[PDB]
RNA sequence: GCGGGGUGGAGCAGCCUGGUAGCUCGUCGGGCUCAUAACCCGAAGGUCGUCGGUUCAAAUCCGGCCCCCGCAACCA
RNA sequence: UUUCCGGUGGCCAUAGUGGAAGGGAAACACCCGGUCCCAUUCCGAACCCGGUCGUUAAGCCUUCCAACGCUGAUGGUACUGCACGAGGGAUCGUGUGGGAGAGUAAGACGCUGCCGGAAU
RNA sequence: GUCGCCUCCUAAAGGGUAACGGAGGCGCCCAAAGGUUCCCUCAGCCUGGUUGGUAAUCAGGUGGUGAGUGUAAGUGCACAAGGGGGCUUGACUGUGAGACUGACAGGUCGAGCAGGGACGAAAGUCGGGACUAGUGAUCUGACGGUGGCUUGUGGAUGCGCC
């Protein structure tokens, strides 16, 4: 008859954003999981070796521009 | 069997502290490194184990 | 040791005062000069043996008067037979004294001693008041040895010069003094292998 | 310049065996170089020379015939 | 019979048959024109036989252009075998037409020869179409 | 469908892997003979079915295609 | 206080690209040297050092030019959540909310903070 | 024909989502292709030039990413994560606030601290590699260290721990 050459697939990653703008967050807590940077670590935001971006400090977490770059900053909390 | 495991010891308390992996055909012989030792408490050159 | 040496003393002399009097440059740092020299040669039958680059390094050496830059291979090609990273030139940047002197000591010794020589053609400047030439030959440069030469070889003689335009580039090159200008022969044989080699169809 | 990685570069006069002297501070180890012909005193441009051609066909005719 | 030199991927989804013309709903090229009204799959073989419709009815005068092209390929499972074992073989190669999509145009012909042509044409379509021109 | 094969004129090597395409016969030129066959001495001869890709580089690696084979194409 | 200019940020083309004209008081710069720290996978080109003569030609600065690029509504259309409807069928329509891309008018030859400079 | 892992599409703008659906990869490699510090900008195109040709090396002009990235693809990266030089071993020991992701086993990120180092004038960065595959639970056995235990005591032997 015939077969197929594919049918492979790897598992899922669950990537994405972990926290939205304006979300409470504490120190440590992951932001966002990311292949490369398309969010860069912005202020008191911290970049893993995955490219994970994580919180430097507690706060609240807003999406921002940092000169030419998107970047994720964590405003300490009022 | 082209990159084999090879075991750094402490050359001060002969401690097998490390494993990692050479090429053999990149680095044939024995490898010299400076690692830390727990047992000696600083950093002493480690040697691969014969 | 410290003189200024006498190619440079003319150059500004006689030259800078005949290009501001025959340009009519507005502006008293205008007037054209040689920024510097460069001599390569590519000896890219070397991708099979070393002793043709040592043999190179050490005519150029001897000709220019500093160690030369080599280079090595930015991709490797099958047909030329060389690899990746192999050295297949060498090249030497003159400025300054050097510069001066080199040139002084090339356009009054060297080329004079060109088996048959006729002289350089006018037109094979760059379009921007460089001038860059070829040597097919070597030991005819008197400062090296004549019988322990490895092999012949040639080079590529290149006067970068800090003029706009190339009729300016042409009249300080004269000044300097260079076989040329004369009419066919130089653009004569130009026109010819250009056209002739000029066409393309790798398709 | 770094120290040790370039020659010799001394002075050196040049006689080009022609009444042409000059001073430049080449690679000659041992000095002075001897010009077997100068720029000005080459068959060059100094004019020494003149071939063009001989394209005389016809005056050949007449060479040896008138 | 139009054929892509190649394509990227040989075994695609399925066009879109929803909407309307996305574009080139005008006349570009030519003086007349086919419009389809309906949309619908154009293969190469239908496309041929119009085209070869308009320029024989045509003759030697004017100028015809095919505004579509059958560059999305088809696969066909194999005959007679049960449901399964990937995908098929491409065996057709369509145009995605929607309404209002000029498929052929035509110039440098009287208008009435050129209606007729485009209605041998139009015989040879699998969807409803119409003759269209710059109002004259 | 699975697996193999396509290289001078013919029949066959070169395929783990890239870089140097070989043997036999035949073709062609010269000897030997009265002449032919045989034999003796020299030479040419295939850019590797085709398209494309990998790669610095493809007969060799990978895919499509064409041709030739072999096998399978079953249970009611 | 103002004007002009040099540094250093922010917005990241409404700022760019290209063309034109003009300017240097301090300053910046090219420029002039290489003795000295230091430097070139060769080269005092660059880096670095020593000068500030020369020069506004360029960088830089000012004015001008929508020319390429960039920015860009309103309205309409596509699509669409929900609720339905029509065709033999591909598929299509309506109600009620949301509503682009493109294109059009247009904007635009940058904006703004701090420090220093020379003058006021 | 397929069975585990990785990338894309299908997947309907979080995540997830099946088929004998559509495309490819992995079972490594690198003592530098790791760490750090400083420096650099490509491909293409145009012109000129011994050998030299479309294309080797050289010069000028142009050119912002179209080159490049050990290896698939995507997301990234010209601020370079791309190219080069110097010095090195952090391809550490004891840890882990706080999170991500799975039915679970498990998989992933991680600030701060101490010890002892590398680099840098310093600020600082370093618990392998631009990122994500390059892997196998438990059992049983083995080697090295340690010396917790040892059936009357001391040894031995055996075991435990790492
Ligand atoms: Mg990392
Ligand atoms: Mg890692
Ligand atoms: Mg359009
Ligand atoms: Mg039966
Ligand atoms: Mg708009
Ligand atoms: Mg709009
Ligand atoms: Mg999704
Ligand atoms: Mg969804
Ligand atoms: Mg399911
Ligand atoms: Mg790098
Ligand atoms: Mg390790
Ligand atoms: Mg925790
Ligand atoms: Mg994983
Ligand atoms: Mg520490
Ligand atoms: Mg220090
Ligand atoms: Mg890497
Ligand atoms: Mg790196
Ligand atoms: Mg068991
Ligand atoms: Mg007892
Ligand atoms: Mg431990
Ligand atoms: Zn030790
Ligand atoms: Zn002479």
């Amino acid at each position: 008859a015939s077969s197929s050459r594919n049918g492979r697939d790897s598992n899922a990653q669950r990537l994405g954003v972990k926290r939205f703008g304006g979300q409470l967050v504490n120190a440590g807590e992951i932001i966002v999981r990311q292949r490369g940077t398309h969010f860069h670590p912005g202020d008191g935001v911290g970049r893993g070796g995955d490219d994970t971006l994580f919180a430097l400090r507690d706060g609240n977490v807003e999406f921002g521009t940092r000169r030419g770059r998107r970047v994720v900053n964590v405003t300490p909390v009022e | 069997d082209v990159r084999p495991k090879i075991t750094l010891a402490c050359t001060e308390c002969k401690e097998r502290n490390y494993i990692t992996k050479k090429n053999r055909r990149n680095n044939p012989d024995r490898m010299e490194m400076a690692k830390f030792c727990p047992r000696c408490r600083k950093h002493t050159a480690h040697r691969e184990t014969r | 040791a410290h003189e200024m040496p006498r190619l440079k003393k003319q150059y500004r002399e006689q030259i800078r005062a005949a290009m501001q009097e025959e340009f009519g440059y507005r502006n008293p740092m205008l007037i054209p000069g040689l920024e510097k020299i460069v001599v390569n040669m590519g000896v890219g039958d070397a991708a099979h043996d070393s002793k043709v680059m040592d043999g190179a390094i050490r005519d150029i050496t001897a000709i220019t008067g500093q160690k030369p830059q080599v280079t090595k291979a930015r991709k490797s090609i099958a047909q030329f037979k060389l690899r990746e990273g192999q050295p297949i030139g060498c090249h030497v940047t003159l400025r300054g004294d050097r510069m001066w002197e080199f040139a002084d000591r090339l356009l009054t010794l060297a080329l004079p001693r060109i088996r048959d020589f006729r002289g350089l053609n006018s037109n094979q400047f760059d379009g921007k008041g460089n001038y860059t030439f070829g040597l097919s030959e070597q030991v005819m440069f008197l400062e090296i040895d004549q019988d322990k030469i490895d092999r012949i070889r040639g080079m590529d003689i290149t006067f970068v010069t800090t003029a706009q335009t190339n009729e300016e580039g042409k009249a300080l090159l004269k000044h300097l003094g260079f076989p040329f200008k004369a009419k066919d022969d130089p653009k004569k044989a130009k026109t010819k292998r250009g056209p002739a080699y000029y066409a393309k169809k790798k398709k | 310049m770094k120290q040790g990685i370039h020659p010799d570069y001394r002075e050196t006069t040049v006689v080009c065996t022609c009444g042409n002297t000059f001073t430049t501070r080449s690679t000659s180890q041992s000095g002075t170089l001897n010009a077997d012909v100068c720029s000005k005193c080459h068959p060059f441009y100094t004019g020494k020379q003149k071939i063009l051609d001989a394209g005389g066909r016809v005056a050949r005719f007449e060479r040896r015939y008138g | 019979m139009l054929i892509p030199r190649r394509v990227k991927y040989r075994k695609q989804h399925h066009p879109k048959r929803t909407g309307a013309a996305k574009g080139g709903t005008q006349l570009a090229f030519g003086d007349y024109g086919i419009q389809a009204t309906e949309g619908g799959y154009l293969t190469n073989r239908q496309i041929e036989a119009a085209r070869i419709a308009m320029t024989r009815y045509i003759k030697r005068g004017g100028k015809v252009w095919i505004n579509v092209y059958p560059d999305r390929p088809m696969t066909k499972h194999p005959a007679e075998s049960r449901m399964g074992s990937g995908k098929g073989t491409p065996e057709w190669w369509i145009a995605n037409i929607k309404p209002g999509r000029v498929l052929f145009e035509l110039s440098g012909v009287p208008e009435d020869v050129a209606r007729e042509a485009m209605r041998l044409a139009i015989h040879k379509l699998p969807m409803k179409a119409r003759f269209i021109s710059r109002e004259g």
